[PDB]
């Protein structure tokens, strides 16, 4: 109690903090700098004042989370913001930029340059890790930093902090999805030493979360500012809603031993429920069933094994808010008994779940309100033999046709290693196959 | 800040060169004389991109006055941006414009780039926050031509290690009958492929048919049209310092430009408009941006890669616009160009965008093309040559000035080689 | 009867030489000679991968500037004596002493190596392969010398005899 440092990289991963943090303070009605009268009143933490007195505080306020940026304008919407008390300045680092979307950039070219401060920043965050539960890490995956300072980093805190819990945050399109044909060749590198190193890591789909605030939640104006906002709400209501409130409030560990049960990171993909149209404009409370059902709203549901195939392994659904017993047991029940959704032979049971009790608290304006219910959802299908498949058939379909590797053995990364990792995302391909036709 | 420096070579390296001066420093709030009418963002921040402050808010140019002559000098520290700073600042020196490729590659090349080189070495070293050089050029006469290509290999010598991107006028590319002057223009070529690293080219007539047309107007004042190119060239290096999420850096950007790694040649397009210089009402949203970048007439450079493939593109916005219409938008006219963008590559697309406007505009874009199957060009140097190749009295003038024949036949095989490189990105 | 055989010993010697040579100085042409697929491939590279560091500052070696330095790599490429200087470093004038670099130091070491040099860029270990090559082909237009010198020795004595 309570959370535990949130460390943030990446265009989307520190403005996501940078709106969660947001409803921290709207939670809390912290004041940018005091002092805050009232007795107590929680968001970051329970604690109010010294501001934010986020568990870490005195100073001239110690932070509980980092913003790596590049931009001076994100520091004033601190500094000179909400939020000046709640940092202090000492850990508001704005840096320069050269972009790549390149591995090879970002883990050797630029990577053995910039990385001492904040290595010296990192071990010092480790050495300080309050909360005491593990490094969260937004991401910042798909990008040259992304892809490969990311790679060079997670084999380092995987390498020195073995025992610590490590849970990786990523906004990803579904693999062969994007339109770009060359697009997974940084990546998938990545994917080989994170196939190896990583156990944890939450996917949201880019392509998926663009059409349902197109098309669903109906926005003229899609950003990326406004996905921003709407993928830090989604991480919110996860991450306030299990950390000490009114809640059943699942220790990140626990919940970890549920997501990996068996060796390789069993990641799956998310979404969440009320990411429509009649939601924002204001709509009808809804019960436990209601809202799962507005979780399953054209298109909030992921098509990418087919609506209901794939060979389910099971689903997690976190229902916050109010609750009744007999209705949460009814919204679980009735997918499976109606039973279009498709189990793995081997188990159909269906029985992980999790619940907590305290309706949001926060000022309407954006795409989440005071609302007495919601949930988020998560989908295993063992059918994922399509993901690998298609990280190596989009690989070689460039390939197929002209030849394009020698530009990235010209960032420094070697030739064969491509050609081996293409070659494990086929194997693996085989492999999950296997746990995609079961017994 | 940036902290750029403008190479401007010959009399057409100028003309642009002065006509980008005026607009930029006045929207980044530098006053004529070298004061302040600034307080928004960029004339504040961002500031420094040819420019520094300096001495109670007066601007001291990080792009000095440097010209050959005076009565041109005279035009620019008249200014209007070009009077900003007290003395130090303005710079002349020798004179030049003559002919003979051959006496301006050598004995009437070399005294001028020794009155060029001692202060460019005094200068580009004492530039500390300097990210690249901005180039553009003339193909005036024999300096020109013969002098700006034994330039530019003394510059690419004396910097390997700077970033150098070149913008070019020429007049319609080789369209006209030409002498024995193909075999010197060809190693005029060659000794522009290995001394560039980015190049882009750009159509006077292409230009002029835009002037006839959209702009309205049949008289086509290229002192006018380079404003015209310069001041939308005000909405694209600004962009991308400018914040937002598609705005791309330096190494990411370079294989951008170049998927294929040989010396590519790239075109500026036209992009939102029906007009801009006349009317009222010039063009500006999603569909009238994406009308242009989707057709064939207002891209330059007369030797058409488009019949061939469509091959790479990126179009630099400012302005508020929905970014899915964009993609939505991008999706109905990419579903025109298809496979056929290159068929290895169905479909290329890039982007960068910022909210904020240009200028009085709300909108506004730039376009950018790259060159393949365009191997007509240097067919079409070897067509007219044929006629004063048999009957030539007229290649010793080139030659009894410097010059010999295997360089010659050593640029006739790189025109060749040419004319295969673009068979082979047809290909 | 001696000078026949003086002379059946010479074309016995130039058979020997015969064997390996139409094939080596078929490679130490090819690149002599600047053609467009070997030039490319020369001409390739931002980054080199780690061992292509290495072997890129043992070719600045046979530039002269002893190590990778890429700002003066650059500006030298692109200019025509590059490949004269390096090509200069080919036969058995490459030096004696290079050649022992070579041998005891780069190529009595795996980081210079085609296996890793071959690994580490598709380019960059047939380049090896072709460097390798001409070094052994000038190795042996040193060490394979006194059989040339003996091929030489041969007819130089059967000239010899002409006039005694």
């Amino acid at each position: 109690m309570r959370e535990c440092i949130s460390i943030h990289v990446g265009q989307a991963g520190v403005q996501i903090g940078n709106a969660c943090w947001e409803l921290y303070c709207l939670e809390h009605g912290i004041q940018p700098d005091g002092q805050m009268p009232s007795d107590k009143t929680i968001g970051g933490g329970d604690d109010s004042f010294n501001t934010f007195f986020s568990e870490t505080g005195a100073g001239k306020h110690v932070p509980r989370a980092v913003f790596v940026d590049l931009e001076p304008t994100v520091i004033d919407e601190v500094r000179t913001g909400t939020y000046r008390q709640l940092f202090h300045p000492e850990q508001l680092i704005t840096g320069k930029e050269d972009a790549a979307n390149n591995y090879a950039r970002g883990h050797y070219t630029i990577g053995k340059e910039i990385i001492d401060l904040v290595l010296d920043r990192i071990r010092k965050l480790a050495d300080q890790c309050t909360g005491l539960q593990g490094f969260s890490v937004f991401h910042s995956f798909g990008g040259g930093t992304g892809s490969g300072f990311t790679s060079l980093l997670m084999e380092r805190l995987s390498v020195d902090y073995g025992k610590k819990s490590k849970l990786e945050f990523s906004i990803y399109p579904a693999p062969q999805v994007s339109t770009a044909v060359v697009e997974p060749y940084n990546s998938i590198l990545t994917t080989h030493t994170t196939l190896e190193h990583s156990d944890c890591a939450f996917m949201v789909d880019n392509e998926a979360i663009y059409d349902i605030c197109r098309r669903n939640l109906d926005i003229e104006r899609p950003t990326y500012t406004n996905l921003n906002r709407l993928i830090g709400q989604i991480v919110s209501s996860i991450t306030a809603s299990l950390r000490f409130d009114g809640a059943l409030n699942v220790d990140l560990t626990e919940f970890q031993t549920n997501l990996v049960p068996y060796p390789r990171g069993h990641f799956p993909l998310a979404t969440y429920a009320p990411v429509i149209s009649a939601e924002k404009a204001y709509h009808e409370q809804l019960s436990v069933a209601e809202i799962t059902n507005a979780c399953f709203e054209p298109a909030n549901q992921m098509v990418k094994c087919d609506p209901r195939h794939g060979k389910y392994m099971a689903c997690c659904l976190l229902y916050r808010g109010d609750v009744v017993p007999k209705d949460v047991n009814a919204a679980i029940a009735t997918i499976k008994t109606k039973r279009t959704i498709q189990f793995v032979d081997w188990c159909p049971t269906g029985f992980k779940v999790g619940i907590n009790y305290e309706p949001p608290t926060v000022v309407p304006g954006g795409d989440l309100a005071k609302v007495q219910r919601a949930v988020c959802m998560l989908s295993n299908t063992t059918a994922i033999a399509e993901a690998w498949a298609r990280l190596d058939h989009k690989f070689d379909l460039m390939y197929a046709k002209r030849a394009f590797v020698h530009w990235y053995v010209g960032e420094g990364m070697e030739e064969g290693e491509f050609s081996e990792a293409r070659e494990d995302m086929a194997a693996l391909e085989k492999d999950y196959e296997e746990v995609g036709v079961d017994s | 800040m940036r902290e750029i420096v403008h190479i401007q070579a010959g009399q057409c390296g100028n003309q642009i060169g002065a006509k980008f001066w005026e607009v930029i420093s006045d929207e980044h709030g530098i006053d004529p004389t070298g004061s302040y009418h600034g307080d928004s963002d960029l004339q504040l921040e961002r500031i420094n991109v040819y420019y520094n402050e300096a001495a109670g808010n007066k601007y001291v140019p990080r792009a000095i006055l440097v010209d050959l002559e005076p009565g041109t000098m005279d035009s620019v520290r008249s200014g209007p941006f070009g009077q900003i700073f007290r003395p130090d600042n303005f710079v002349f020196g020798q004179s030049g414009a003559g002919n003979n490729w051959a006496k301006g590659h050598y004995t009437e090349g070399a005294e001028l780039v020794d009155s060029v080189l001692d202060v460019v070495r005094k200068e580009s070293e004492s530039c500390d926050c300097l990210q690249g050089f901005q180039l553009t050029h003339s193909l005036g006469g024999g300096t020109g031509s013969g002098m700006g290509t034994l330039l530019i290999s003394k510059i690419r010598e004396e910097y390997p290690d700077r970033i150098m991107n070149t913008f070019s006028v020429v007049p319609s590319p080789k369209v006209s009958d030409t002498v024995v002057e193909p075999y010197n223009a060809t190693l005029s070529v060659h000794q522009l492929v290995e001394n560039t690293d980015e190049t882009y080219c750009i159509d006077n007539e292409a230009l002029y048919d835009i002037c006839f047309r959209t702009l309205k107007l049949t008289t086509p004042t290229y002192g006018d049209l380079n404003h015209l190119v310069s001041a939308t060239m005000s909405g694209v290096t600004t962009c991308l310092r400018f914040p937002g999420q598609l705005n791309a850096d330096l190494r990411k950007l370079a294989v951008n430009m170049v998927p294929f790694p040989r010396l590519h040649f790239f075109m500026p397009g036209f992009a939102p408009l029906t007009s801009r210089g006349s009317q009222q009402y010039r063009a500006l949203t999603v569909p009238e941006l994406t009308q242009q970048m989707f057709d064939a007439k207002n891209m330059m450079a007369a030797c058409d890669p488009r019949h061939g493939r469509y091959l790479t593109v990126a179009a630099v916005f400012r302005g508020r616009m929905s970014m899915k219409e964009v993609d939505e938008q991008m999706l109905n006219v990419q579903n025109k160009n298809s496979s056929y963008f290159v068929e290895w590559i169905p479909n290329n697309v890039k982007t960068a965008v910022c909210d904020i406007p240009p200028r009085g505009l709300k909108m506004s874009a730039t376009f950018i093309g790259n060159s393949t199957a365009i191997q007509e060009l240097f067919k079409r140097i070897s067509e007219q040559f044929t006629a004063m190749f048999r009957r030539k009295a007229f290649l010793h003038w080139y030659t009894g000035e410097g010059m010999d024949e295997m360089e010659f036949t050593e640029a006739e095989s790189n025109m060749n080689d040419l004319v295969s490189e673009y068979q082979q990105y047809q290909d | 009867k001696q000078q026949e055989v003086i002379a059946d010993k010479q074309m016995s010697v130039k058979e020997d030489l015969d064997k390996v040579e139409p094939a080596v100085i078929e490679a130490q042409n090819a690149v002599k000679s600047i053609k467009k697929q070997h030039l490319v491939e020369v001409r390739s590279m931002a980054n080199p991968p780690a061992a292509v560091k290495l072997a890129l500052e043992s070719i600045c070696l046979l530039l002269g500037e002893s190590t990778t330095d890429w700002k003066q790599i650059r500006s030298i490429i692109m200019r025509e004596n590059f490949i004269p200087t390096i090509v200069n470093f080919s036969a058995e004038e490459i030096s004696d002493a290079i050649r022992e670099k070579m041998k005891k130091n780069y190529m009595s070491n795996p980081s210079y190596n085609y296996e890793i040099v071959n690994r580490a860029s598709l380019a960059c270990g047939p380049m090896v392969k072709w460097a390798i090559a001409q070094l052994n082909y000038a190795d042996m237009l040193k060490r394979v010398e006194p059989l040339r010198n003996e091929l030489q020795k041969l007819e130089d004595d059967a000239k010899d005899n002409q006039q005694k």
